[PDB]
């Protein structure tokens, strides 16, 4: 694994890992981080119905 | 929802 990271990256809210090479990713809209699809469980189609993902911490 | 999908290599 490359030693280092991009200054410019985004990490994910649950893992902590940087964005990689053909991934989905999600937005929450009230704290503003990033997750990936495959670490909230959830895949682009159901994202489709989703207006406003709230992240877990922020659906407390 | 805000979402986005990453390019490949
Ligand atoms: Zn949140
Ligand atoms: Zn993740």
């Amino acid at each position: 694994g490359p030693l280092g990271s991009d200054h410019g990256e985004t990490l994910c809210g649950a893992c902590g890992d940087s964005d990689g090479a053909d991934e989905f990713w999600i937005c929450c809209d009230l704290c503003e981080k990033w997750f990936h699809g495959k670490c909230v469980k959830i895949t682009p189609a159901r994202a489709e119905h989703i207006k406003q993902y709230k992240c877990p911490s922020c659906s407390n | 929802a805000r979402t986005k999908q990453t390019a490949r290599k």
